Order: structure tokens, then C-alpha cells, then sequence
């Protein structure tokens, strides 16, 4: 079980690790977040008390290195870092530990939502979305705009997230203007998966980092690319089998983790309808169906 | 974006446009069969592709033989006709390639967009003009050569004749327009009054009757009358 110490916590803020948040007060003697479980990547999130804009965090991996959270009173945010020397993180670790200022990571045994939220999303493909390669966790804030976004400005601070566009040349091949555009199995297969993703486990990674980053931050880009990865598999008559299964899987868990009441902020009505309603896919996704039925029927 | 009232001066600008109608591409009869279930006959139909400024028509007739062993023909229509419009594009030397293409139904904007992916500077645009292209297959020339074909063709009109020598490109659009919209509303009435006088007859290489500028405002007139007319028929009023 890794740990991420904190400094301090100089302004109240409200912590997120992945999907758990806790408030902390102005000056409170916080130290940070223990018994985080190995083998997933963590998102560790905050929104500040007395300025709710800018919701910001940082992707990481205990597995790639000793992370600790610093406050910079200068850019006003809490910046995570990575210590090099292993015997002082250890030991500023215990010193917390034994003092009792950090919270636990509050993981039900029985509960596989977090697995489940996360199981194709990989730290290194998460840093070829967000570029910066001097450090091994990946900052994304609600602001952040997607490369597509910055096509229709600052190149460095942007989400590197495929580009999907149904009327581009890239979707369509020259005499086959119809297929394509009603079947977008062309664009799914051959173009996305066979070439760009080169399988359906990180074309299913960027898709559950798009719907995360769109959850944890608001950012209106990841929900758009989220939603582009849903209409390209539900808009193709031809998907593996074993896509469409993990797809509803997928889906199932992202519906049942959503907060109830950002419900008309994340969901696309038309894309949702599309997909569970008209598609070739409607009726491949049974679990997903339920649940959107039970929880969103004003949606549908 | 869409064009409408506020931009109708737009129409006869010197950037090249064309207006795009696909009402007459798909064209069927509906029959009993003998089993008294029933059955759709396609007939030859066309794609109306004008230029309102100098009225050259595009008239690409579609025959039944392109709906042979295809299924959701309504559909397909519209890729066929987007299909057909970037082929004559694609023809066109590039000085006399439209800057727009302005479709009269909004169903015809995506597949129009996706076949003219290759031309990103030709704009693609709805109309809120409610225009009355459909009534093409009133105009017996036009009707004549699409029902002869026997084989995919395409027939170059100039549906103003010689019009533009004695009046504007608006003037002209508004004369085949009052004329289709007369012939869209009651047919028979309105091939009375453009054929009625004997003595006033069609040029072989014309559309429409060799009317002096009096007689086109007599003309227009009985149009206007037979719109008026049908709409008190219609409504009661």
C-alpha cells in the first residue's frame, strides 16, 4: 500500500483520491493519503474552498516513483512532486504515519468499482495524452482543451486525445461516401483500432481516462471525446464480440459511479439515444440499457 | 449559414452558387398487386442543379436502372443525387465550380458534405426559401427528356431562355419562380394560361412562350391570380 504525503494544507480545499473526496480546513495538520492500492493508476484531485474554479489533479503510479503534495502560495496550487531519495520519503512517511495525519485510502474489500473505472487505463499511455515528460504523473484541470478543440491555443497544456470526426477524409473512403458514413465500421476497425490504437484495450484505456477526466474535472473536452468513442462502436455494424461485451461492462460501471446530479452536465441526450435506441449496437448493450433506464429515464 | 429573406441579393452576386433539388430524383407509382398487397413502380427521374444567375440548368436524369436490387431507395436517393452533384463539379473546369451549393431540403446537407469532403472551400447551405423546384416536371421540355431516357444522361437548359437580354438575373428568378410556384399549386390552370394563345408559341430551342415584356405582365398577373385563386380555394377564405 503506497502513500502520498502532503506538507501541508495551507487553504481548505477539497481532496480527491479517485473516487473518494474529503474536506480538509485552512491550516488543518493534514499530511496526506496512505493504504493506496498498488496495481491501478490514482487520480488525486482538489477543488479549492474559496475559489471553486480551476478543479485540478494529477494522474500517478506508486509503482513509478515516491510522490508527495507541496502547496506553491506563488501559482496558488497544491503541485505534486517526486523525492528521489527513498530513505527520506520513508522516513518523512513514517513520521506521519505514527502521528496519525493522513487518512486512508477507504477501499470497501468487496468493491471492484475503482478496478472497474480504471482496468484498460495504463500511466504510460496517459502521459503520451498529457505531455510533460520531465515528470512520471500527468496534471489535467477542468480548462485544459483537446487537440481537436484547438483545431475548430497553448499546444503544451492541451489533452492529446485521439482525434474522432465523422466527416473528415478519415472516416470516409473516396467512393464508399454512404458505407462509411452509415457504418462506421471502416473508421472503428480498420483506421482506429487495426491503426491508431493497434487493439480494443487502448482504444477502451483513452475512453475511460476521457469519461474520468470529464467526471473528476468537468472538462468539456474528455466528456466530447468520451462520447465520440461510445457513437464510433454503437455507429459500427461490425465490433468484435468481445467489445461489445466489455464496452457494456464498461459503460455499466461509468453510469452506476456518475454523480446523479451532473447528470444533465456529463450525458449527451442525442449521442445516448443514438446509441442505446437507434444504433446497429442498441440492443448489444443490455447492462448499460438498465441502468440508464433505471437512473437517467428523463435522458432517454 | 442558411439562406433566407435577409440574404436574397446573395443570389445574384458574381460568386459562382448552385441550388440543389432532389424532390424529382425518386420518383415511383403505387399499385395494388394482384394479391392486393401494395407495390411501388419507380420512374425515370432527375436532379434539378441550377444557377440562378445566368439560369444554366443541370438536368441529371435518373434512370429507374440505378434503383435495380437497391434497398431503402428514399435514402439512397440522397447519396445518389450528393453523389451526382460532385461528379458535375468535379467536371466543371475549376473557374466555373460553385463557392456554394445551397440544397432546398435539409436532408441533403450531410451526404452532400461528406461527397464534397474534397472541397472545403465550397460552402454547403440550408435555404429557409420554401422554393418551388418540384414543379420542374411541369415544364414539358423537361419532362419529355426525362421520361424518354433510356439510359443515365445529363441535359443542359438555360431555364430563363433568353430572358437575361431584356431583364435582371432577380427579375429572372422571381418571373420561374412565380411561373413553378403557378404550376406547383394547380398545373392545369397554369399550362392554360402559359399555352391558351395559339399565336404565341415556344421556340425549339426554348422552355417557356416567346412572350414580349407586356405580355409577361399580363402573364404574371394570371399567375399571381391562379395562386391567389387556389389559396381561397384551399383555405375557404
Amino acid at each position: 500500500m503506497n502513500t502520498v504525503p502532503f506538507t501541508s494544507a495551507p487553504i481548505e480545499v477539497t481532496i480527491g483520491i479517485d473516487q473518494y473526496s474529503f474536506n480538509v480546513k485552512e491550516n488543518q495538520p493534514f499530511h496526506g493519503i496512505k493504504d493506496i492500492p498498488i496495481g491501478h493508476v490514482h487520480v488525486i484531485h482538489f477543488q479549492h474552498a474559496d475559489n471553486s474554479s480551476m478543479r485540478y489533479g494529477y494522474w500517478f503510479d506508486c509503482r513509478m516513483g515516491n510522490f508527495y503534495i507541496q502547496y506553491d502560495p506563488k501559482d496558488g496550487l497544491y503541485k505534486m512532486m517526486e523525492e528521489r531519495d527513498g530513505a527520506k520519503f520513508e522516513n518523512i512517511v513514517h513520521n506521519f504515519k505514527e502521528r496519525q495525519m493522513m487518512v486512508s485510502y477507504p477501499k470497501i474489500d468487496e468493491d471492484d468499482t475503482w478496478y472497474n473505472l480504471t482496468e484498460f487505463v495504463q500511466m504510460d499511455k496517459i502521459r503520451k495524452i498529457v505531455r510533460k515528460d520531465e515528470n512520471q504523473f500527468s496534471y489535467v484541470d477542468s480548462s485544459m482543451t483537446t487537440v481537436q478543440e484547438n483545431e475548430l491555443s497553448d499546444p503544451a497544456h492541451s489533452l492529446n486525445y485521439t482525434v474522432i470526426n465523422f466527416k473528415s477524409r478519415e472516416a470516409i473512403r473516396p467512393g464508399h461516401e454512404m458505407e462509411d458514413f452509415l457504418d462506421k465500421s471502416y473508421y472503428l476497425n480498420t483506421v482506429m483500432l487495426q491503426g491508431i490504437f493497434k487493439n480494443s484495450s487502448n482504444y477502451f484505456g483513452e475512453l475511460q481516462f476521457a469519461f474520468l477526466n470529464a467526471m473528476f474535472f468537468g472538462n468539456y473536452g474528455s466528456s466530447l471525446q468520451w462520447h465520440a468513442m461510445i457513437e464510433l462502436i454503437c455507429s459500427s455494424a461490425t465490433v468484435p464480440k468481445h467489445m461489445l461485451d466489455k464496452l457494456d461492462e464498461i459503460l455499466y460501471y461509468q453510469i452506476k459511479t456518475l454523480p446523479e446530479q451532473y447528470s444533465d452536465i456529463l450525458l449527451n441526450e442525442r449521442v445516448w439515444n443514438i446509441c442505446l435506441y437507434s444504433s446497429f449496437q442498441k440492443n448489444s448493450l443490455h447492462n448499460t440499457e438498465k441502468i440508464m433506464e433505471n437512473k437517467y429515464p428523463e435522458l432517454l | 449559414g442558411a439562406m433566407n429573406s435577409s440574404n436574397y441579393a446573395e443570389l445574384f452576386n458574381n460568386d459562382i452558387k448552385l441550388f440543389v433539388d432532389d424532390t424529382n430524383v425518386y420518383r415511383v407509382t403505387v399499385h395494388k398487386t394482384f394479391e392486393g398487397n401494395v407495390a411501388t413502380k419507380a420512374i425515370n427521374g432527375c436532379i434539378f442543379t441550377l444557377n440562378p444567375k445566368t439560369g444554366h440548368l443541370f438536368l441529371k436524369i435518373i434512370h429507374t436502372s440505378v434503383w435495380a436490387g437497391q434497398k431503402r431507395l428514399s435514402q439512397l436517393a440522397k447519396w445518389k443525387t450528393a453523389e451526382e452533384v460532385s461528379a458535375l463539379v468535379r467536371s466543371l473546369p475549376k473557374e466555373e465550380q460553385p463557392k456554394q451549393i445551397i440544397v432546398t431540403r435539409k436532408a441533403m446537407l450531410d451526404p452532400l458534405e461528406v461527397h464534397m469532403l474534397d472541397f472545403p472551400n465550397i460552402a454547403i447551405r440550408p435555404t429557409e426559401l420554401r422554393l418551388p423546384f418540384s414543379a420542374a416536371m411541369s415544364i414539358d421540355k423537361l419532362s419529355d427528356v426525362v421520361m424518354k431516357a433510356t439510359e443515365p444522361q445529363m441535359v443542359l437548359f438555360n431555364i430563363y431562355d433568353d430572358w437575361l437580354d431584356r431583364i435582371s438575373s432577380y427579375t429572372a428568378f422571381s418571373r420561374l419562380t412565380l411561373l413553378l410556384r403557378a404550376l406547383k399549386t394547380n398545373e392545369e390552370s397554369a399550362k392554360m394560361i402559359l399555352l391558351s394563345d395559339p399565336t404565341i408559341t415556344i421556340k425549339s430551342y426554348h422552355l417557356w412562350p416567346s412572350f414580349t415584356d407586356e405580355q409577361w405582365i399580363t402573364i404574371e398577373s394570371q399567375m399571381r391570380d391562379l395562386i391567389l385563386t387556389e389559396y381561397g380555394r384551399k383555405y375557404n377564405v
